[PDB]
C-alpha cells in the first residue's frame, strides 16, 4: 500500500485530456525546440568550461611529452 | 393527467393560449450546435472532505 496516505492536498484542480483527443508530440516549433535551446543555453556556461579547460590539460601535456622524445640540436653543436 | 376532459382543456388553451404566428420563422424549432464529447478527467482535492 502507498495510494492514499500520501499527503494533505486541498483545492487543487486539475484537467488533462485523453491521450487520443491530443497530440503525442505537440508544437515542435513553436514550444518544443525554443525550450531545448532555453535549457542547453541555461546549463552550456556551468557544464563546459571545466570540460574545456580540462581538454586544454589534455592537448598541452598530450604535445608537450611528444616534443620531450624530439632531439635538441644543442646537444649535438658540440664535435 | 387526472380527470379532465381533453375537449375541455383543449378548448381552455385556445382561450388563454392566443398570440398566434405571422412569419414562418415564428413556427421554426431552432436546432442546437452539436455538443462535443471529450474524454478527459477534472479532479477536485480537498483532503478536508
Amino acid at each position: 500500500i502507498h495510494f492514499g496516505n500520501l499527503a494533505r492536498v486541498r483545492h487543487i484542480i486539475t484537467y488533462s485530456l485523453s491521450p487520443f483527443e491530443q497530440r503525442a508530440i505537440p508544437n515542435i516549433f513553436s514550444d518544443a525546440l525554443p525550450n531545448v535551446w532555453r535549457r542547453f543555453s541555461s546549463q552550456v556556461f556551468k557544464v563546459a568550461p571545466p570540460f574545456l579547460g580540462a581538454y586544454l590539460l589534455y592537448s598541452w601535456g598530450t604535445q608537450e611529452f611528444e616534443r620531450l622524445k624530439r632531439k635538441n640540436p644543442a646537444d649535438y653543436e658540440n664535435d | 393527467a387526472g380527470g379532465i376532459s381533453h375537449k375541455e382543456l383543449v378548448d381552455a388553451a385556445r382561450q388563454h393560449f392566443s398570440g398566434v404566428s405571422f412569419t414562418y420563422k415564428e413556427d421554426a424549432v431552432p436546432i442546437l450546435p452539436r455538443c462535443r464529447f471529450t474524454g478527459s478527467e477534472i479532479r477536485a482535492r480537498d483532503d478536508a472532505l
